[PDB]
């Protein structure tokens, strides 16, 4: 009776830990991203391309799953603190009424500056570039430093877009690029990239990055980087 | 080489030879003898009997003569006040002057390592120590490390355990045939082996982390162990058994022949690969340095990251990899093996230093388990 | 009128939350320390107990 | 090749050449006058 | 309008202040200068519960002082048993965020919540000899971040729409609803004779709420920032606040005042929970900076401290007969203080 | 209690001078980073400049950069803000707004949904 109870114990043990070290593996494997992003922007189209909501896929034989905040509290000082085991943190903007532009700056250096937050990395999606080459002939009103600004030489532009527009594009991204030099302190990078409303190479992006956060990761641990 | 069980077989066929020619033979010639070197001729009385160095004596000058008089009475010429034979030697013998050269220099060169496998030996116990003592430093990465201190602590035992049978060569025959020469022997070429196949499994398991995204942890960790300790011991194994068939003599310090590289062959190429892979994940760092949202700083960083990872897969092996085995005294002979006994002793501290002392997460434990100690002995 | 109903609600919860009884502090704060004095011997964090009646030892 | 398997047989065949180098010239030493 | 109800307000607050200030004849470190010092408790860590994958969110003793619920963020729930350290049950959660686990009174039911706004009811009876969902409950708009069970059939939860909610597990439905906060609800406590309760919320304000009747009756405002921990007083008239501020705070239900504030110049880090001990003389309080710190709940002095964490302390259990204090990190380790 | 209270204000004509002031009472002021929100009638919340708890580190919005001059006195906990240069176009409602935690650099007060942590609020109009 006191033996048989320390037997079954036992046994009940043993299949928790196999259940564990079967389950242990998927987990260490499968990656986690979290769609963090304005309202503003499509959000649910790059979903498509309760309070939750769960995309589960996979690249290149990689489980990716990636986690889109729905019907939440704008008060986020809270809940987020429970996403500091996340893989990666995809941030996406929409470079289109108020400055909503500086109010993601303002988002961008909290989430950067979070002391819980230091050693997450976040890809960044600058959407809305054809709005951008839309906004040429109709901005610079609420910037006075566009003026004095001039385009990187080594960011080579693509064929037909107009130079303007490529200004206002390298111009956005060094206003992210400022504040994530800075502060970073070289824990954890930053990662910016360009796409459209319709696009379907960024998901690839997104492998093309998630893969470089865990070498460099191991890079940390040896002390190479 | 020639030994000296070999030399007195020679020194046996040349009695029973001189012994056939005195069996066919046999104003008055000087009667034939066998003075323990050479067989003597029917002897001129009065005049000297010179006899070329004979063919058989590796030690000797072919082109010179010996020379012995036979005086009148039909016996040999004795040194003037002494009762020992007058012989001339002096054509023969004239490659041997000084032998204590070659001695001064085993000696220098038997000194450095043994200093090296001493400091190498304390400062990769206080590593295993450290890694084994920390819960929190038990990980995938920090076992291959352990693999690897405990591959150098087994390399400096196997160092001092085989300078006991060259003592015992040197200043104390039958210890030659005997078991116990052999064992130490199959042990400093063991551990010797297994050593270069685990800076190989860590080249394999560096490269691994980076260009692979996914992996299982239980089977890298099996598949490495084997990689490391159970493959070698085979071509030990087949050596062993090659060498206990063809020649079976003595002791396996000398060597036989072609024999020699069943296993020095396996350990060539576990440095050329080691050695690639070493030049391909210093290539894409350039690349992860150049990626960061953008100099000397990134030159420097390089630097650095070549300083912590040549030690680690030893890229100056590559430099003396293929070599030809010299003379025992030469310019390049010493050069090379002056360069590698210093660096191949070192090797140990270096890479004791520069990953288990000075690497960041333990000095945050150590400072963290010292904060405990003083906060317990706080009466 | 949501907010001035809203600001009528706060009115009346602060009226509640100020028609209240209190107790001096000085006589509640001493029904503390008998209660600490009362439930002193029965406490094992304060005393420690021998190994024979802590099941974790 | 590797230098320590290099010394170690180099080592031995000059221990065992120095052996038979030693006895040839003691007998010799102690035939020949100078 | 607006002006003759926030200046009544004013007023209403002022009045509330002065109250405070006519029945403040002397502080509780004044009348408690002659008490023998509780000295050096230097606690042993017995035990360590190594099963998680993620990191350990929060977990609740039950009252047998037998088993424990543990919830990590891996998606798993762990039932420990703390003197054999064998894993009694382990459950796979259909989401993978929880903030919130409690174990019922008699040992039937564990429920968990989390970012998904459902909460789950488990029934641990199992004559089958498999976990199966109960019930879950969706009537929530932001977070779940605190449950408690009152007892078998009702549950009281808090969530992240300023709100707090009583439930009925047997029909489904919310029995009422308490409307008093401005901001986040972080957590809650539950008297021993289950009679009342406070909740404390991210506007510094903690309400005291009439179970029975729907309404509240106290508002305590004695901190600058988010009051994440609350814990009762055993006898029930009595609760201490640790908020974001680094300071702790003891509040009485009759002074309808703070009694003492815990504070320490070398401290400067956030409080993530508290706990009181059986006889209520020691405070045990889990702060950011990697360990417990053991407060003299008389004295306002530190009785000791435990360092055995290597990573944020965010869940602190005490049992109900005194005889271990188990913590949870994120580390993934479970430290069971003697 | 935190309260705070923001004092000035009043119809100005575009080009004249105005001065803020903000009454902290009830918090450790000298430990808080704090800053400057505003609603712009018929539009959403956005950050109008900020000052951390030493002052050292002071940022605006691109579109009032070097017009507008903050001022932290940590003697009398008042936080002073001098609006030159004004504009038929920066017509708000202004709030004095607190950053939640001590002995940090991120804040997140751009909620408009019943966010406790900010003031009534004060009228300007040009
Ligand atoms: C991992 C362990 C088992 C490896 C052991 C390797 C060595 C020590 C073993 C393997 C083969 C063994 C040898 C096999 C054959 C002989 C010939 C015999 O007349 C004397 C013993 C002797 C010389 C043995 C001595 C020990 C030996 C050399
Ligand atoms: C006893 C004589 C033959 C010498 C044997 C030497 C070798 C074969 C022995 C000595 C030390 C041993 C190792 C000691 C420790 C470990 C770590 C463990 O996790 C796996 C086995 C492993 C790796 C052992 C394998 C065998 C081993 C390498
Ligand atoms: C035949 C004798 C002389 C030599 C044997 C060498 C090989 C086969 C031995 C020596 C050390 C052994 C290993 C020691 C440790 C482990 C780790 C364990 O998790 C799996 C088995 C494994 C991997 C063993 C497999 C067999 C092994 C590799
Ligand atoms: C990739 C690694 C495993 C390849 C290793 C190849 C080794 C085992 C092979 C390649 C060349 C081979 C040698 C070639 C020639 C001879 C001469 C012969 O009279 C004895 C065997 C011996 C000495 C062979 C032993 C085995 C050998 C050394
Ligand atoms: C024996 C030792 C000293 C040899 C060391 C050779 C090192 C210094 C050489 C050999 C190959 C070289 C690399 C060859 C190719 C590239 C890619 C280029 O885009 C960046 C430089 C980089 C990464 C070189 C850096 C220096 C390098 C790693
Ligand atoms: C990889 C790079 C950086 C280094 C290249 C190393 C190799 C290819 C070079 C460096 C030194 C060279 C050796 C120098 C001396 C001799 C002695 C000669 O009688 C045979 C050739 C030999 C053995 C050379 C072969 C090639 C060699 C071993
Ligand atoms: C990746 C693996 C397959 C590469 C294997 C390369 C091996 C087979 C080659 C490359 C260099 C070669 C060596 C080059 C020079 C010499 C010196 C010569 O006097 C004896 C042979 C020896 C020692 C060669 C043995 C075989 C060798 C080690
Ligand atoms: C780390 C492994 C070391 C193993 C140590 C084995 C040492 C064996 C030494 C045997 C010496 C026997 C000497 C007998 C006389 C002789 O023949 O020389
Ligand atoms: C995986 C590596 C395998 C290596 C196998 C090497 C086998 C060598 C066998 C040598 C046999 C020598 C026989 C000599 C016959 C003779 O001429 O007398
Ligand atoms: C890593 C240290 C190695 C040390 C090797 C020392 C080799 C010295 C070589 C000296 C070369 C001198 C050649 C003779 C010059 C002359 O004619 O005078």
């Amino acid at each position: 009776d006191q033996r048989n109870e320390e037997k079954a114990q036992r046994e009940a043990n043993k299949k928790i830990e196999k259940q564990l070290q079967k389950d242990k593996q998927v987990y260490r494997a499968t990656h986690r991203l979290l769609l963090l992003g304005a309202g503003e922007s499509g959000k649910s189209t790059i979903v498509k391309q309760t309070g939750i909501f769960e995309t589960k896929f996979q690249v290149d034989k990689v489980n990716f799953h990636m986690f889109d905040v729905g019907g939440q509290r704008d008060e986020r000082r809270k809940w987020i603190q429970c996403f500091n085991d996340v893989t990666a943190i995809i941030f996406v903007v929409a470079s289109s009424q108020t400055n909503r532009l500086q109010e993601a700056l303002n988002l961008f250096k909290s989430i950067w500056n979070n002391r819980w937050l230091r050693t997450i990395s976040v890809i960044l999606f600058l959407n809305k570039q054809d709005l951008l080459a839309e906004k040429v002939l109709a901005i610079e009103d609420y910037f006075p430093e566009f003026a004095r600004y001039t385009t990187p030489e080594d960011a080579t532009p693509e064929p037909g877009e107009d130079p303007r527009v490529t200004r206002a594009k390298y111009f956005i991204r060094d206003e992210f690029l400022r504040i994530s030099t800075a502060s970073g302190d070289g824990r954890h990078y930053c990662y910016p990239h360009f796409t459209c409303a319709v696009d379907t190479e960024n998901i690839r992006r997104v492998f093309n990055d998630c893969r470089d956060i865990i070498q460099r990761m191991h890079l940390r641990q040896y002390e190479l980087l | 080489v020639m030994t000296k069980e070999e030399q007195i077989f020679l020194l046996h066929r040349a009695q029973a030879q001189c012994e056939k020619r005195l069996k066919e033979v046999l104003g008055r010639p000087c009667l034939p003898e066998w003075d323990h070197i050479l067989c003597w001729p029917l002897g001129a009385p009065g005049e000297v009997v010179a006899v070329p160095c004979p063919d058989y004596i590796y030690d000797f000058n072919h082109k010179g003569h010996a020379y012995r008089r036979c005086d009148r009475n039909g016996s040999w010429e004795l040194v003037p006040g002494h009762n020992r034979t007058w012989a001339n030697y002096s054509e023969c013998v004239k490659f041997l002057t000084n032998e204590t050269r070659e001695r001064e220099v085993f000696d220098r060169l038997a000194m450095i390592y043994t200093v090296g496998y001493s400091v190498s030996l304390a400062s990769l116990t206080v590593a295993v120590l450290i890694l084994a003592y920390f819960r929190r430093l038990h990980c995938t990465r920090n076992y291959i490390h352990m693999h690897l201190f405990l591959s150098f602590m087994l390399r400096a035992v196997s160092i001092f355990v085989k300078d006991a049978v060259l003592y015992s060569g040197a200043t104390l025959t039958a210890a030659a045939g005997y078991a116990g020469c052999r064992v130490a022997v199959t042990f400093f070429l063991y551990f010797l082996a297994t050593n270069y196949y685990w800076i190989l499994v860590e080249g394999l398991y560096l490269h691994s982390l980076i260009f692979m995204a996914f992996f299982s942890e239980k089977k890298y960790l099996w598949g490495f162990t084997v990689f490391g300790w159970g493959l070698p011991a085979v071509f030990v194994a087949v050596w062993v058994s090659v060498r206990a068939t063809l020649a079976n003599t003595g002791c396996w310090d000398l060597s036989s022949g072609n024999k020699k590289w069943i296993i020095q062959v396996p350990i060539l190429a576990s440095i050329v690969l080691n050695f690639i892979l070493f030049i391909n994940i210093v290539r894409v760092l350039a690349t992860k340095l150049r990626e960061t949202n953008a100099t000397r700083q990134q030159y420097r960083k390089l630097l650095k990251s070549t300083l912590v990872l040549m030690p680690l897969f030893g890229v100056h092996y590559i430099v003396f990899m293929a070599t030809p085995y010299t003379e025992v005294s030469g310019t390049l002979w010493q050069v090379q093996m002056h360069y590698e006994m210093l660096f191949n002793s070192f090797q140990g501290f270096f890479v004791a230093i520069i990953y288990c002392f000075c690497n960041g997460e333990v000095q945050a434990e150590i400072k963290k388990s010292w904060s405990r100690w003083t906060l317990a002995l706080d009466f | 009128t949501a907010s001035i109903a809203q600001a009528r609600k706060l009115v009346e919860q602060l009226k509640m939350e100020a028609n209240i009884d209190r107790i001096k502090v000085s006589k509640a704060a001493a029904d503390l320390m008998a209660y600490c004095e009362a439930h002193a011997k029965e406490d094992p964090l304060l005393t420690p107990v021998p190994a024979s009646e802590n099941p974790f030892r | 090749a590797v230098a320590e398997i290099q010394l170690m047989h180099q080592r031995a065949k000059w221990i065992q050449d120095a052996r038979r180098r030693a006895f040839l010239h003691k007998l010799i030493a102690e035939i020949h006058t100078a | 309008e607006l002006d003759q109800l926030r200046q009544e307000a004013e007023q209403l607050k002022n009045q509330i202040r002065d109250a405070r200030k006519a029945c403040a004849d002397a502080t509780l470190s004044q009348i408690t200068n002659n008490i023998d010092p509780v000295g050096r408790i230097q606690m042993r860590t017995r035990r360590t519960l190594r099963g998680h994958l993620a990191k350990i969110y929060a977990m609740h003793w039950g009252t047998d002082s037998r088993l424990l619920v543990s919830a990590s963020q891996d998606g798993k729930l762990i039932i420990w048993d703390s003197y054999t350290t064998n894993k009694v049950h382990a459950i796979p959660l259909r989401s993978s965020w929880v903030m919130t686990c409690a174990y019922a009174p008699s040992g039937n039911y564990v429920a968990c919540g989390g970012l998904d706004n459902i909460c789950s009811i488990y029934n641990l009876k199992t004559r089958e000899g498999n976990v199966r969902v109960s019930r879950e409950l969706a009537g929530h708009t932001g977070y779940l971040s605190c449950c408690r069970f009152l007892d078998d059939n009702q549950i009281v939860t808090s969530s992240g729409d300023t709100t707090c909610a009583l439930w009925d597990i047997e029909t489904g439905q919310q029995t009422t609803t308490f409307t008093g906060h401005t901001g986040d609800v972080m957590s809650l406590s539950l008297a021993p004779d289950t009679r009342l309760f406070v909740s404390g919320a991210c506007d510094a304000s903690a309400k005291l709420w009439d179970v029975r009747e729907g309404m509240c009756r106290q508002t305590f405002t004695g901190h600058e920032s988010d009051i994440n921990a609350i814990c009762f007083f055993p006898n029930g008239n009595a609760f201490a606040t640790g908020s974001d501020d680094a300071t702790c705070r003891l509040f009485d239900l009759r002074a309808d005042q703070e009694l003492m504030t815990y504070s320490h110049d070398n401290i400067i880090c956030g409080i993530t929970s508290v706990s009181f001990s059986k006889s209520g003389r020691l405070l045990l309080a889990g702060y950011d900076d990697f360990n417990c710190n053991v407060w003299d709940a008389l004295k306002a002095d530190r009785a000791g401290v435990l360092a055995g964490h290597d990573n944020r302390v965010s869940c602190l259990g005490v049992t109900d007969d005194g005889m271990a204090v188990a913590t949870g990190s994120w580390d993934s380790f479970l430290k069971i203080w003697n | 209690q935190v309260q705070l209270q923001e004092s000035g204000g009043g119809l100005v004509q575009p080009g004249g001078s105005l001065r803020l002031s903000c009454a902290a009472s009830g918090f450790t002021f000298s430990n808080y980073k704090m800053n400057w929100v505003r609603q712009a009638p018929g539009k959403g919340l956005e950050w109008v400049s900020d000052i951390s708890q030493s002052g050292a580190s002071i940022s605006y919005t691109g579109s009032v950069k070097g017009r507008f001059t903050i001022s932290r006195d940590n003697a009398k906990n008042t936080l002073y803000l001098q609006m030159n240069s004004l504009k038929p176009e920066d017509t708000a409602v202004y709030y004095c707004a607190r950053c939640p935690a001590p002995f940090t650099r991120d804040c997140f007060d751009v909620t408009s949904t019943t966010y406790a942590y900010r003031g009534q609020g004060t009228q300007v109009t040009v």
